């Protein structure tokens, strides 16, 4: 019965895995991990998790110059 | 129209003794206008759609001008009424605007 | 710029807007724009006069791809090169492209064909007496190039292995070397008797193929592109029956060695005592004067200590001057001494045929110091709507992972991420379900994985055999 | 939903109108009968932005058309008389104006042309042009879609008997209209009752 | 969409100001010539009886399968309440409305209309060369301000605080620029004869100022909508506040003025077609290699392609592009939906590409005429790959609020879940985790909840 | 061009023309038909055209009747009976256009049964065949000459809409049946001049 500020999220377990990794790296990303298709990220955080999200998936995507 | 099934008489209405008189008596063909004749009228009879200047080249002037002249009452009109007029229609405006 | 201010909407156009070119009245019958910046051809299909252009522009231009509404092509140094060849001027280049062209041809663009259709034909590379000459008809043309001399009416002589360094300085200069066979003309080299048998039909695109190869009356060496089954092996033995002289196909495995065989004595009228097989168990030679030889590029580039009977194969093979070379599946040319096997034969005519011309490193544009310009590139789709080859339904099967292989794949170095994302149990599921729906289709289903223990597990699991390396013939 | 072309075939006879006023108490019921057309040809252009009106009067000695004015008098043309006040719409001003215009130059015309008369009905004749101008209109599309219908006003005033010789033409512009979709509408304005052809 | 949204307006316009609206003929006709034909055909039915009419006669008056339409041209009047029903003698009678009715038969017949529809002054100026040139070039100034182009000339204040106050057009000072909204997207997918209504709609919405008297306001608007192009009317026959609005719909375009402060103003096209509607140009093909060819001369159309597609040249007729990833992402950052994109390159599709998608589907009829296919005019490969940079976009999606849980008891857990279920401000729960979460705007409730 | 068009419709003459009409559309529905030289094949757009013959047929001739008549596997193959109800005939030709033409044609048991269907028809009434005939050949059970013979002694005027070439036959029994007017003899060039012929059909002869 406590209180706490977080930020829900929807993934699939692909991202699950990678947010659960760079929480790894830098601690102050997800409160608690949750099940595989929710997780709590840090409100002051859900934008560093989009933007360093888009740049690790962007090694999975072939970009023609 | 049917024939009666139970007196063996034919059975039509006045509209199905009309859609053949056209057939019975035709339209005689509008015919195409002189062009160094002189015209009545710069307009359409029925239709009043202009007649262009139809100058097909430099020194054409109305050559081939889209009037078509009724045999019967010297009416002019426009492709689109001479088309219609002899298909769709099968009667005269001109032809039945004289008070003969 | 024609004295015309850039609008609102030039600013994300890098330099690109070419507004100042004043529309022609009659611009809806021309089917063509002309972009002054790279030489960019845009063509519309849709158009009257589209196939009107479309064969000038194919035998002017590279196609960069060919939609189905709206055509991309490219003015091309080897394009213009194979222009000239085929007896297009200057002249009427830029007269039909002018005519053709929606916008005025530029005059960026004209100076260009100006400046890559002139100059052409000066140096020469003949073969006289399996002796490599480079020939000017002009004289100062000899003495003007100085840096790379190799030296060993005017004309010079060079060496064996030096022949792609000169073709290679010729390209950098503004002089681009003349590689085309006379072989009417050519009486020094024995002839053949091989010709065409009555019962082969020849398809109209390896007609035009062909064409572009003999289109003015001598043979020019280059590259041919067809697909699987669309007839390159046929291709082939047409080019060595038009060219009538010794004949040498250089293939990539024996099992290729054998259907090239096999394909001439089927489809042409060249005896078997005229034909030879250079391979590993059959090593005798063709006793007559001229004839064919089919080998493999190993055993031809094979620097090893190879046997005293392959080595007086290679000394014939040298010591004969061939008229043709056919170089099957010449992708593999640009390698570390692939590249060699057209240095060490000496042959006038060089064709290389290909349903593949890529590499995955840059060494891919060498083909035209090696054996020449692209002669031909094929349509794939007209092909396939033509019915010459299948029309393919390609798809990418998108198999998300599950969570616990995706975390093993993250914490992993890049050797162990392969084969774990190859061994997700969602491709399993994708490519059984997929096996069973094309077996109920009734489809002959072929299952492609480099990896052999990926292979051999999905072959163990799903019940269908498998084939790799080490399984014995 | 759909603009339409409403095309009036109005039958403006001296002699049937005479008979009509002597059969009445009033006097000059074709101002009425005008007046109310135009405002209902005002009802019909304010019912849609894009819809059109075409009059053809059938008078004694053939038709003519009243709105819009013949082509000729816009060329030569002009003398803006002032039966109809300015201050109203002028979206249905030009229309009424035109109209009344063109009333006032067919009355003169036939005034003028008076001594002549005539037993041939032309009303036939009028609604073939009605027809044809509703195909014209039809097949030029300017506006998409058009529908079209038309509307008779005649008078039989019980001078004028059933005339046989106007059976032909109503029965083809019977099948020219049903070709084409557009209903005839009719009202008579007189005393007899029944009016066959037009009826049917 | 058009007529649909000025009749919502309309109707939340309150009774009496429909009554005083009702006051000038002009405003009536456009009224009118907004409504369903059979509310219409009813309206003019009525219009020229004084005495009563019930609705069984109007109800007699409809055929069996024009009923629901008959129930919607009721609703629509009584909303609109140009029907006033009176309960007497047991009929529920309908009268029609008396200022409403007035002010219609006055505009029909011809009459007192207290100069509803302007004078003239017989003094004109070229409606092509100069009226529609004005116009373009401030509709034209205005939304390549709003897609943000560079441009010399900026658009007027009011017209910027106009959009910053409006849903669309987006602004940050921390950069010091405007973005282009899912919506602002939208205004440019739908025809500029809506454009202007909704324009005007949000103008309306946002004129709250005791300057600005409303009735006045919409007299104007239908007025302008009454009005001809190419011939001149006069502003002394305007009130004060018709006046800064005859200055801010120059400003607009709408109405073109020689000088400012002139007694003589000119409408523009604009103002005709504000009613209703009356190769083409930005016409483009799509190609497998995502190659756009877009038909187009107008900048107006090459800004609004630059929104998503990565420009490589530009000739007279056409424009070279390419539908890339980093555009498309550019666009959806900028909110502009995969869906609506795909609108766009539909209604933009070429008639070459029309034809060649019906010869498909011509042969998939005539080889398979059990299922039938939707017109894929454009390639399904581009189309999917849109759609899929969209859930590229869109792969993670996020919530902010409250998680309770470390609960020893469960029916305290399962309490507290069911109260957020009722409230509908739960997202998820679970007894498993002893875990049920909310959102931000429901944590108050349950706040309190738990402090009381 | 269009001056001779108008040269070609100067021909105008008020002639009698029959408008009470029993018209037997024959329609050949064997393995010529199979042939894709008509988009999208000539059966089914044989069977579409006829549809619209035959709302315009009793559009412009509302009192007369007509029977449809198929040639297929040898035999011809009644659809429906002699009727003033166009609605039964368009059910018929729907019927007839799902199922798949084969065999030979019969002109003479065509005609045969299309004399059967014109010997009750009052003498009034003008008897009217019309053959839209696919193939260039025809297998009769017996002489055909006999068949054109009683044909023209029972005066029932034959018109064949021929869709490849000119058959003597055909040519031969058009001519009888049409007192030496060999122009109830039409041979298509396009589809639009198929549609044109249908158009000309459905005039009183
Ligand atoms: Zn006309
Ligand atoms: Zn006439």
């Amino acid at each position: 019965a406590r209180a706490r500020k977080g930020a829900l999220v929807q993934c699939d377990p692909s991202i699950k895995a990678l947010i659960l990794q760079i929480d790894a790296k830098m601690s102050d990303i997800v409160l608690e991990e949750l099940d595989d298709t929710h997780l709590l990220v840090n409100p002051s955080k859900v934008e560093f998790v989009k933007h360093e999200l888009n740049r690790l998936l962007s090694k999975n995507i072939y970009n023609p110059m | 129209p049917t024939v009666c099934p139970c007196c063996d008489l034919m059975l039509i209405l006045s509209t199905h003794l009309a859609r053949s008189y056209h057939h019975l008596m035709p339209l005689k063909t509008f015919a195409e206008v002189p062009t160094t004749e002189k015209f009545r009228s710069e307009d359409c009879f029925s239709c009043q759609s202009r007649f262009p200047i139809l100058k097909n080249h430099k020194n054409g002037k109305l050559l081939t001008s889209s009037r078509y002249r009724c045999e019967d009452c010297k009416q002019e009109f426009c492709v689109d009424c001479d088309v219609f007029i002899h298909e769709i229609l099968h009667n005269c405006p001109g032809c039945e605007s004289k008070p003969v | 710029p024609a004295d015309f201010v850039p609008d609102s909407v030039s600013g994300m156009f890098r330099s690109h807007d070419f507004s100042y070119l004043r529309l022609r009245p009659d611009h809806a019958s021309r089917p063509l724009w002309i972009s002054p910046s790279d030489g960019r051809i845009i063509l519309e299909s849709f158009s009257p006069l589209a196939e009107q252009a479309q064969d000038f522009l194919v035998t002017i231009a590279e196609p960069i791809s060919r939609p189905s509404h709206i055509h991309e092509y490219k003015i091309t140094a080897y394009s213009l090169y194979a222009a000239v060849s085929v007896g297009l001027e200057t002249d009427d280049i830029i007269s039909v492209l002018d005519r053709l062209s929606k916008v005025p041809v530029a005059e960026s663009i004209i100076n260009f064909i100006k400046g890559a259709t002139i100059s052409y034909g000066k140096v020469k590379l003949v073969i006289k007496h399996n002796r490599y000459f480079v020939e000017t008809t002009q004289a100062d043309i000899l003495q003007m190039l100085l840096n790379d001399s190799v030296i060993g009416v005017h004309s010079f002589e060079i060496a064996n292995e030096s022949v792609e360094v000169v073709k290679k300085r010729c390209q950098e200069i503004d002089y681009p070397v003349l590689e085309e066979y006379d072989f009417r003309n050519d009486h020094r080299n024995p002839d053949l008797d091989i010709d065409l048998k009555p019962s082969t039909q020849i398809r109209p695109y390896q007609e035009k193929s062909l064409s572009k190869m003999f289109g003015n009356g001598r043979a020019r060496s280059g590259i041919i592109v067809l697909p699987c089954g669309a007839g390159k092996t046929l291709v082939g033995i047409t080019a060595a029956c038009t060219i009538k002289k010794s004949v040498i196909v250089l293939c990539t495995s024996s099992v290729s060695v054998m259907q090239w065989r096999q394909q001439f004595l089927q489809w042409c009228t060249l005896q078997p005592e005229n034909c030879a097989v250079f391979t590993s168990d059959n090593k005798e030679m063709f006793q007559t004067e001229s004839g064919l030889v089919v080998s493999t590029y190993s055993m031809v580039a094979n620097t090893r200590n190879r046997s005293h009977d392959s080595q007086k194969v290679m000394d014939f093979l040298t010591g004969r001057e061939w008229g043709f070379i056919i170089l099957d599946e010449v992708h593999v040319v640009p390698a570390a001494m692939f590249r060699r096997v057209v240095s060490t034969i000496a042959a006038h005519a060089k064709l290389g045929l290909t349903a593949t011309l890529v590499r995955e490193d840059d060494k891919i544009g060498d083909l035209n110091f090696l054996i020449g310009p692209k002669l031909y590139e094929a349509n794939w789709m007209e092909l396939s709507q033509k019915g010459h080859i299948a029309n393919v339904q390609c798809a990418e099967v998108w198999c998300p992972m599950t969570a616990e292989f995706y975390q093993e794949y993250l914490r992993e170095t890049a050797r162990k991420r392969m084969l774990l994302y190859i061994m997700n149990p969602t491709k399993f599921q994708a490519c059984q379900f997929l096996i069973q729906y094309h077996e109920r289709r009734g489809d002959k289903i072929i299952v492609f994985s480099d990896n052999v223990y990926a292979l051999q597990e999905y072959a163990l699991k799903m019940g269908k055999p498998f084939i790799y390396g080490s399984t014995p013939q | 939903e759909s603009p339409s072309l409403l095309t009036v075939i109005i039958e403006i006879a001296p002699k049937l109108w005479t008979t009509f006023d002597e059969e009445g108490n009033e006097k000059g019921s074709i101002i009425k009968v005008l007046e109310a057309l135009i405002v209902f040809l005002n009802a019909h252009l304010a019912f849609n932005s894009a819809n059109k009106v075409a009059v053809i009067a059938a008078y004694s000695q053939g038709i003519k058309y009243l709105y819009p004015e013949s082509t000729s008098a816009l060329k030569a043309s002009r003398s803006d008389l002032k039966i109809i006040n300015s201050d109203m719409y002028r979206r249905f001003r030009n229309v009424d104006e035109t109209l009344v215009e063109e009333i006032y130059k067919l009355f003169e015309l036939e005034k003028k042309q008076i001594e002549q008369n005539s037993q041939r009905s032309t009303l036939a004749g009028a609604m073939s042009a009605g027809l044809t101008y509703v195909n014209r209109i039809s097949k030029e599309s300017v506006t998409t879609s058009l529908k079209s219908r038309l509307l008779v006003l005649t008078c039989g005033s019980g001078s004028s008997k059933d005339e046989i010789f106007q059976y032909i033409p109503i029965m083809n512009c019977i099948f020219s209209a049903t070709k084409m979709k557009c209903p005839i509408d009719v009202v008579k304005i007189g005393g007899s009752k029944e009016s066959t052809f037009l009826q049917q | 969409s058009l007529k649909h949204s000025v009749t919502q307006y309309l109707e939340e316009i309150p009774q009496q100001v429909q009554n005083r609206l009702y006051t000038s003929p002009a405003t009536c006709l456009a009224i009118y010539r907004i409504l369903p034909p059979l509310a219409k055909f009813f309206i003019m039915a009525m219009v020229f009886n004084e005495n009563e009419v019930p609705l069984l006669d109007l109800d007699k008056w409809v055929n069996s399968n024009g009923k629901l339409q008959f129930q919607n041209a009721i609703k629509s009047m009584k909303s609109l309440h140009l029907l006033i029903p009176n309960k007497s003698s047991g009929t529920l009678m309908i009268n029609l409305n008396p200022t409403f009715k007035i002010s219609l038969r006055n505009a029909l017949t011809g009459g007192e209309v207290q100069n509803s529809f302007g004078v003239v002054v017989e003094e004109n100026v070229v409606s092509l060369d100069l009226l529609d040139e004005y116009s373009a070039n401030k509709w034209e100034t205005i939304l390549h301000f709003m897609v943000g182009t560079p441009l010399a000339k900026i658009p007027s204040e009011k017209v910027l605080n106009l959009l910053k106050h409006s849903k669309l057009m987006e602004e940050v000072n921390s950069t010091g620029e405007f973005k282009i909204t899912n919506e602002g997207f939208q205004f440019l997918l739908q025809e500029i004869n809506s454009q202007l209504w909704t324009l005007l709609l949000q103008y309306l919405k946002m004129i709250e100022t005791s300057k600005m008297d409303l009735v006045d306001v919409l007299h104007f608007i239908f007025m302008l909508g009454a009005l001809e192009v190419g011939k001149a009317y006069k502003i002394d026959a305007l009130s004060e506040t018709q006046r800064i609005m005859l200055q801010d719909m120059r400003d607009y375009g709408l109405v073109f003025q020689k000088h400012s402060n002139d007694s003589i103003f000119y409408p523009t096209k604009l103002a005709l077609m504000l009613t209703s509607d009356t190769i083409p140009d930005g016409s483009l093909i799509v190609e497998t290699n995502f190659k756009i060819y877009s038909y187009s001369n107008s900048p107006l159309q090459i800004a609004v392609l630059s929104l998503f597609v990565h420009l490589k040249a530009r000739f007279v007729n056409m424009v070279l592009g390419q539908i890339t990833r980093e555009s498309i992402r550019r666009a959806l950052t900028n909110g502009i939906t995969a869906d609506q994109i795909i609108a766009y390159l539909e209604t933009h599709a070429h008639p070459q590409m029309r034809r060649l998608a019906e010869e498909k589907l011509e042969k998939k009829l005539e080889l398979d005429p059990n299922c039938k296919e939707p017109l894929q005019v454009l390639p399904p490969t581009v189309v999917d790959q849109i759609r899929l940079w969209q859930l590229e976009l869109d792969r993670v999606i996020t919530y902010e609020g409250s998680l309770y849980s470390d609960f020893e008891t469960s029916q305290e857990y399962n309490l507290l879940s069911k109260y957020a279920q009722d409230i509908g401000v739960l997202l998820w729960k679970d007894d498993k985790k002893k875990k049920f979460f909310i959102s931000k705007e429901g944590n108050s409730q349950v706040l309190d909840f738990a402090k009381r | 061009e269009a001056r001779k068009k108008r040269t070609a419709k100067k021909n105008i003459t008020p002639y009698q023309r029959g408008i009470i009409r029993s018209l037997i559309l024959t329609l050949d529905c064997s393995e010529a038909m199979l042939e894709k030289d008509l988009r999208p094949n000539r059966h089914a757009m044989i069977i579409q055209y006829a549809i619209d013959f035959v709302h315009e047929f009793f559009d412009q001739n509302p009192i007369s009747q007509m029977g449809i008549i198929i040639m297929r596997n040898g035999l011809a193959q009644l659809v429906s009976q002699v009727s003033g109800n166009p609605q039964d005939h368009i059910d018929a030709l729907k019927s007839i256009r799902k199922q798949e033409p084969k065999g030979n044609p019969s002109l003479q048991n065509a005609l045969e049964m299309a004399r059967g269907l014109l010997l009750p028809v009052p003498a009034h009434c003008t008897r009217e065949v019309l053959i839209v005939f696919g193939s260039l050949s025809t297998t009769d059970p017996g002489d055909i000459h006999q068949t054109i013979d009683s044909l023209v002694s029972e005066k029932i005027r034959v018109k064949v809409l021929g869709l490849s070439a000119q058959v003597a036959i055909c040519k031969e029994l058009c001519k009888a049946t049409n007192y030496g007017d060999e122009s109830f003899y039409k041979i298509l060039l396009d589809e639009t001049h198929l549609k044109e012929l249908f158009n000309e059909a459905v005039t009183p002869l």
